[PDB]
């Protein structure tokens, strides 16, 4: 498979996230997810075939997690917009205001602005802290999904937010969506990997 | 808010 940001995977023939970014970790290819989307070991399919499996996440407290894929994957420098592609620069983090569109399996390409940074969640399973919220919707299936600014600097994978009874934020006003969102930097840092950019 |  060809690994773009935004596009759907199973965990274990059961739950579906979508991909976050491309990376790699020396000589192994992977991409980083949501923490919440697998256990370590779980394995990851993309499109009915095992593409590698959940090398390590930390979930809740933070919410991120990457894949080592096998060496048969093609990883892209690309986050799916439709049939179009916005091309990963690199991943200085964007300030609060700024604008910032997200890819996912479920609601696709949403873009919104940063509203709040260092917001905590306080999810069913414990509180995961250190979240930057945006107002672009979102819906169950997301997860672990890009968001990047149009510019192509990666800011982080999807988290959570105020998903209403039809399985997204989508239909309630910008103003009172809480899309929240796990930073790539840490990620980055805490598990040695660079971003494959184009 | 919940996880996605």
């Amino acid at each position: 498979a060809n690994i773009v940001g935004g596009i759907e995977y199973s965990i274990n023939n059961a739950s579906l996230c979508s991909v976050g970014f491309s990376v790699t970790r020396g000589a192994t290819k992977g991409f980083v997810t949501a923490g919440h989307c697998g256990t370590v070991n779980a394995t990851a399919r993309i499109g009915g075939a095992v593409v590698g499996t959940f090398a390590a996440r930390v979930f809740p407290g933070n919410d991120r997690a990457w894949v080592s894929l096998t060496s048969a994957q093609t990883l892209l420098p690309r986050v799916a917009n439709g049939s179009s592609f916005v091309t990963v620069r690199g991943s200085t983090e964007a300030a609060v205001g700024a604008a910032v569109c997200r890819s996912g399996r479920t609601t696709g390409y949403q873009c919104g602005t940063i509203t709040a940074k260092n917001v905590t969640a306080n999810y069913a399973e414990g509180a995961v802290r250190g979240l930057t919220q945006g107002n672009a919707c979102a819906g169950r299936g997301d997860s672990g999904g890009s968001w990047i600014t149009s510019a192509g600097q990666a800011q982080g994978v999807m988290s959570g937010g105020n998903v209403q009874s039809n399985g997204n934020n989508c239909g309630i006003p910008a103003s009172q969506r809480s899309s929240l969102f796990e930073r790539l930097q840490p990620i980055l840092s805490q598990y040695g990997l660079s971003l494959v950019t184009g | 808010a919940a996880p996605a």
